[PDB]
């Protein structure tokens, strides 16, 4: 929040592919502005493009200091992916008893 | 008068929006029965 | 005109002759208009920004 304040945007406007995903503020170690959307195909218009190895969730964020924009449009083309293979194990030891 | 006009710089709705529309609502008035010219200041 | 509408009032006269002798006919007619209306350009607008 401090960085964007210095950038000259008094109040920033957080918008995904859908406007209902308006961002909010939260504090963990500093003043942060953040947006939260599920990891699924389209609840906030997030595209799922899955290849044989990974599946990524792609959506774009929009930055502005006003409801209307007149110059320097901002497009945060973000996407994070997940693999489809993984290794898991019980954490309890087993000890069989036999005759 | 019977015609109203105004001009403004072009903008864009910040967001996933690419088209802009305009909608005005008009109210006629009597040129004599009341004062129609509106004046505002900050 | 009242606050909301303005009406135009006039009366019509019916007769089969220049002079009337019975059953005078008066058609009291008037149609009105509101003072508010909604308009929307039929032209789509598309901005282009950096
Ligand atoms: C199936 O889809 C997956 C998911 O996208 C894809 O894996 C991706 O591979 C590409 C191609 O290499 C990676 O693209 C990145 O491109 C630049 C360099 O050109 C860098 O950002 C990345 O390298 C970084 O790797 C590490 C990441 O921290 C660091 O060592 C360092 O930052 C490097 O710069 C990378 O090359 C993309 O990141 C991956 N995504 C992953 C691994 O999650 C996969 O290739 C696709 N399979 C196909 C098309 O067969
Ligand atoms: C300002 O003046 C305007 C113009 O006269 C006025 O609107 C009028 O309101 C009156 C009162 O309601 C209407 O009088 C009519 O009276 C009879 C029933 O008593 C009916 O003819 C009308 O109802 C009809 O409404 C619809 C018309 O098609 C139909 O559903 C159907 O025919 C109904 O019967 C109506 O009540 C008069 O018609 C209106 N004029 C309109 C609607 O153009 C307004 O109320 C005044 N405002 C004030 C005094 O603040």
């Amino acid at each position: 929040k401090c960085q964007l304040k210095s950038l000259g945007f008094d109040k920033v406007f957080m918008y995904l592919s859908d406007s209902r995903c308006s961002g909010f503020n939260d504090r963990d170690n500093r003043d942060w502005v953040s947006v939260v959307t599920p990891a699924r195909d389209g609840p906030c218009g997030t595209v799922l493009t899955r290849n044989e190895t990974h599946a990524t969730y792609s959506n774009t964020l929009y930055l502005a200091d006003e409801i209307i924009i007149r110059d320097l449009n901002i497009k945060i083309n973000f996407a994070c992916s997940y693999p489809l293979d993984m290794k898991v194990s019980l954490k309890t030891a087993l000890q069989p008893m036999v005759s | 008068s019977s015609q109203g006009r105004f001009s403004v710089q072009m903008f864009r709705f910040a967001g996933n929006y690419d088209l802009v529309y305009l909608h005005c609502e008009v109210y006629l008035c009597d040129t004599m029965n009341e004062k129609c010219k509106p004046t505002c200041s900050g």
